[PDB]
């Protein structure tokens, strides 16, 4: 009773889409503005992200060629390394920034729904709480129901994101064909507000915000047919296109509005929907509405697939290996994330998280780009088909480096904070992994406790 | 390992009441889920709605910058407009939305026959160059407002003949600098003008029919309130700058009566606020009211307009060589070529520039707070009543960040005695509020601040800043 693949390459394309493209290109603009005054500024350090994402990417499909075993960072770099540091990445994986990012994207998602309703009114908080408990109910029984209802949701809203885009492309291409001046002179010229670490930085570090997400692949292999040839040749689709898609968009906001505007308003497609649709304008954060949507459903499908495999190394509760032995899919390892995604709802401030992300999202890459440089300088031919050249993992090292020493120049007091919370799973690793012979009676509780949620959602073990 | 194998499990599952016991959650889920829709969907409709938008147009989202004389904007020895082209930068780092040029056709004197109000001065400018000038401002966002008065040098406003050739004239001129570019049009000292009405209502007819965008500025020189008002009868789109509030100063509740009553009579419409015409401010207020001025001019219903250099506390009374009608802009120590060195830096636009308590970074960061809230864009304003020598109000959209206003024009410190808050409206006033910014050294901003025991200094102003509730 395993686990079928399923997932197949337009799938698998699908997948890194729908995770990349969720919100980024809807709010960013206006930040990497604010920091970059000239729009060919802009321009060259979105292409700059796309490229270092580009490289990123190449290497992390090389890197997962090699390790063909499921979960992507907590596989890695414990395969690497040694047990204590997996069990603090899945720690922290479970505790805050996974659980924070669905219920993120799912108010951002309720927001730009309500907003037709409200247009200048700010939205009630309270719908928009119970919008996104909805959509992350609904979404975790569809992911619950059977695997290929959430392939097929994923592919859809890709589809749905892509046309979106698409149509932003040509609103811009038709405003520029009726005798546009491409504001070209303010483009690139003078730079404006230009640092050699005041500005630069902050600017790419606002572009790789958008860029996110494609470090996804991982956490859904052995579950898509040959994982060999189509993991790699799905990122290398993936990519480009995403590159060039934010590099067009950002191209025809640039032109048809005014620097001030953006540098004013915060919705960008909002006005520029308004501008040249003219009627009907409210559709547009609809559309950007359901860009966030599928976003959550692919969150939540490689949210999952990570907590399983801890529960295959003995980290985890055993409860959360079994699964439905009719439907094949892991019920209470996505019960167990649904209900600490809704747990976040209660707080009342939600973006008191970013300040350890921030820094931890590029760290834990830089240490498993550490881990294949030491795996390669271990054991040779440990089946790397791929064989690439070792000059991008340290240049991306070198940039990671970079990234962290701009994160603790712009946060230091919230960097320090969010690393001690890193300590706190100690004691619980102790609890868990480094104490084992315990009393008959805490045994007893576990196995009868594991035995009722079994009672309860009909799973079987994994073998 | 820990739990039971799947023989097991399926031969216990089976048992009668655990099959129910399932399907009984999953139908209570699908219950709760459908309670919590119908639960969001009351919330979504039982709530407020919007307000309507006032339509905005250009004019309405910031202050306004007057040139009287453009030779003296940039120093003697350089009239042409390519000084303006190239100072727009100044102007933009201002962030006004406007720029009214002074007149600029051929005025030598009284002579009606020759005075010619289509073509351009060679000295200020050339027909190619007043193009290339407008297409900069275009491409900074400055909108640009052009002065049309046939006679400035003499002693009439209009001519001392006959006016109705005049009209004739100025309605040929009208299409010839509309086609040309321009924004709006200016019309000073009407007060000369016999039967000015008709020839305003006229000239706003025929501005409107080009476009809608375009806009009419009259200038008057009576600060009777009834002469105003029966101007405005059948122009009541116009905008009026008047010498209105130039009658009284440092007056603690006599400019809040003015200001109520003016805009009680027009009928709470738009209007312009500002002290002159065409004069500075610092001619009819001393050096210890331009801050508290500068601060009411930026929160009141309406377009300021201001004077050029009155954002840095120019003085036509510090230098005896300039002109009282014609300052000359304080650029650097070499700007006025007179008694070199009595020019200091603090009246140096340089020496105002990188000084964070300098006037022109009060006026910088007032122009900033004007056109970004709604709540001081259109948003309705409200006074209410507090101690002498002073004036309190509020500024409130709809839903937006509230604004509240208030200016210590007595001459010794007393406290805020806010008393009763009159005509609260929606917007309630709580007992905490933020203070964005103060007039005068000290007082510390950013933190919360407690208005019940609030201690005024003389001659300063606050705007506390707080949400909605
Ligand atoms: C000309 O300007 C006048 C100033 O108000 C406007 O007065 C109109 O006069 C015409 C006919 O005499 C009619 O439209 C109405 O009697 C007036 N309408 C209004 C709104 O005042 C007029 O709109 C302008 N143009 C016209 C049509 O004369
Ligand atoms: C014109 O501005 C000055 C400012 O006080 C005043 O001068 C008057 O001008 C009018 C018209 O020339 C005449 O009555 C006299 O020359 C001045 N008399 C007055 C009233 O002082 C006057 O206030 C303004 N014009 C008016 C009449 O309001
Ligand atoms: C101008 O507005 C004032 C406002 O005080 C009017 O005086 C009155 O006072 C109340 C209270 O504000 C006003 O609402 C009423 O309109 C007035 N009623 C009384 C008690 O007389 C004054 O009448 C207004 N004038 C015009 C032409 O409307
Ligand atoms: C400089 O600022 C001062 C503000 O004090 C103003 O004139 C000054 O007046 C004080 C005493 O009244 C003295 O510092 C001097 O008389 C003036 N300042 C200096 C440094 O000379 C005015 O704003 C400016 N005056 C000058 C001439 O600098
Ligand atoms: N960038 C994604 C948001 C996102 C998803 N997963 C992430 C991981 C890290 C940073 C951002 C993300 C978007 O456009 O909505």
């Amino acid at each position: 009773v395993t686990l079928q693949r399923n997932i197949t390459l337009l799938n698998g394309v699908a997948i890194i889409v729908g995770t990349i493209i969720g919100s980024g290109i809807f709010v960013t603009p206006t930040g990497v503005l604010k920091e970059a005054g000239s729009p060919g500024l802009a321009l060259v350090v979105w292409a700059a992200c796309g490229v270092f994402s580009i490289v990123g990417a190449l290497c992390y499909a090389e890197l997962g060629t090699t390790i063909s075993k499921s979960g992507g960072d907590y596989a890695y770099m414990l395969e690497v390394y040694g047990s204590l540091p997996a069990f603090l990445k899945l720690w922290i994986e479970l505790l805050i920034i996974r659980p924070s990012s669905q219920y993120i994207v799912a108010l951002v998602f309720a927001t730009y729904l309500l907003k037709p309703l409200f247009p200048t009114c700010p939205v009630p908080e309270e719908a928009a709480k119970l919008v996104a408990c909805l959509c992350v109910l609904l979404l975790t029984a569809v992911n619950c129901y059977s695997v290929k209802a959430a392939t097929r949701v994923q592919d859809a809203f890709a589809a749905a994101k892509l046309l979106a885009l698409a149509l932003i492309i040509l609103l811009g291409f038709v405003q520029i064909g009726k005798g546009d001046v491409s504001n070209l002179d303010p483009n690139f010229s003078f730079e404006g507000t230009k640092l050699d670490v005041g500005n630069i930085v902050l600017a790419l570090y606002s572009g790789l915000f958008a860029y996110g997400g494609w470090n996804y692949l991982n956490f859904v292999t052995e579950e898509m047919i040959n994982p060999y040839r189509n993991l790699p040749l799905a990122i290398i689709i993936s990519l480009p296109i995403v590159t060039l898609v934010y590099v067009l968009t950002n191209l025809a906001y640039f032109t048809t509005l005014s620097t001030e505007q953006m540098l004013s308003s915060e919705a960008v497609a909002v006005d520029f929907g308004n501008y040249h649709l003219g009627v009907m304008s409210w559709i547009i954060p609809v559309f950007v509405g359901l860009s966030c949507f599928g976003s959550v459903n692919g969150s939540l499908f490689t949210s999952s697939r990570l907590f399983f495999v801890g529960s295959r190394e003995g980290h985890l509760p055993s409860i959360l290996s079994m699964i439905h032995p009719q439907l094949l899919t892991p019920v209470p390892s996505l019960v167990f994330t649904c209900v600490m995604t809704l747990l976040y709802a209660f707080s009342k401030d939600i973006f008191s998280v970013i300040n350890f992300f921030s820094f931890f999202n590029w760290l834990c890459v830089a240490l498993a780009i550490i881990g294949m440089i030491w795996l390669r300088h271990r054991k040779p031919e440990l089946e790397r088909p791929i064989k690439v050249n070792l000059a991008l993992p340290v240049f991306f090292i070198l940039a990671c480096l970079f990234l962290i020493a701009v994160s603790f120049w712009k946060t230091p007091v919230e960097c320090g904070i969010g690393f001690t919370i890193i300590l706190s799973g100690l004691p619980v690793y102790f609890f868990g992994v480094w104490w084992k012979n315990k009393p008959k009676w805490l045994l007893q509780g576990i196995f009868s406790t594991t035995v009722l949620c079994q009672k309860l959602m009909q799973v079987v073990p994994q073998e | 390992f820990t739990g039971l194998s799947k023989e097991e499990l399926l031969k216990v599952a089976g048992s009668p009441g655990w099959v129910r016991t399932r399907w009984a959650l999953l139908l209570l889920f699908w219950l709760g889920w459908l309670g919590m829709l119908a639960g969001a969907v009351v919330i979504i409709v039982r709530a407020p709605r919007c307000r309507e938008l006032p339509a905005q147009k250009w004019w309405h989202t910031g202050a306004l910058y007057r040139i009287g004389d453009l030779q003296a904007f940039q120093g003697h020895g350089a009239g042409n407009l390519a000084g303006l082209k190239g100072r727009l930068d100044y102007l933009s780092s201002l962030k006004v939305k406007g720029l009214v040029l002074g007149p600029i056709h051929k005025n030598q004197k009284d002579d009606v026959a020759q005075t010619d109000l289509l073509q351009i001065d060679p000295n200020f400018g050339s027909k190619e160059d007043f193009d290339s000038l407008l297409q900069s401002a275009k491409k900074k966002s400055i909108r640009v407002i052009l002065d049309l008065t046939p006679n400035y040098r003499g002693e009439n406003s209009w001519f001392s003949t006959q006016v109705d050739t005049v009209a004739t004239k100025v309605k040929d001129a009208l299409e010839f600098w509309l086609q040309a570019g321009v924004d709006g049009f200016q019309v000073r000292d009407i007060e000369n003008l016999k039967d000015a009405s008709s020839f305003l209502a006229e000239w706003q007819n025929i501005t409107k029919g080009f476009s809608e965008d375009r806009l009419l500025i009259a200038g008057t020189n009576s600060s009777d309130l009834q002469q105003i008002l029966s101007l405005l009868e059948s122009n009541k789109d116009l905008l009026l700058t008047s010498s209105y509030l130039s009658d009284s100063g440092s007056t603690g509740e006599h400019t809040k009566s003015l200001v109520t009553q003016y805009l009680n009579a027009t009928g709470n419409r738009w209007c312009s606020w500002s002290l002159s015409q065409a004069r500075l401010l610092t001619s009819f207020l001393p050096a210890q009211l331009l801050r508290l001025y500068q601060l009411m001019l930026f929160t009141l219903p309406g377009t300021p307009v201001f004077s050029y250099g009155d954002e840095i506390g120019l003085d036509a009374a510090a230098l005896p060589g300039q002109p009282m009608e014609a300052p000359v802009m304080l650029w650097d120590e070499s700007s006025f070529p007179d008694i070199p060195g009595a020019v200091s830096a603090n009246m140096t636009v340089k020496g105002q520039s990188e000084d964070p308590g300098s006037l022109l970074s009060l006026f910088r960061r007032l122009s900033d707070q004007r056109s970004k809230e709604r709540s001081l864009l259109h948003g309705d304003f409200h006074a209410f009543s507090a101690g002498p020598g002073l004036f309190s109000y509020i500024r409130h959209w709809d839903q937006n960040e509230r604004f509240l206003v208030v200016l210590n024009f007595g001459d010794v410190g007393l406290s805020a005695g806010l008393q009763a808050s009159d005509l609260p409206a929606s917007a309630s006033l709580p007992a905490k509020a933020d203070l964005l910014l103060s007039t005068q050294p000290g007082r510390e901003e950013g933190s919360p601040l407690e208005l019940e025991r609030l201690k005024l200094e003389p001659h300063e102003g606050l705007l506390l800043r707080f949400p909605y509730a």
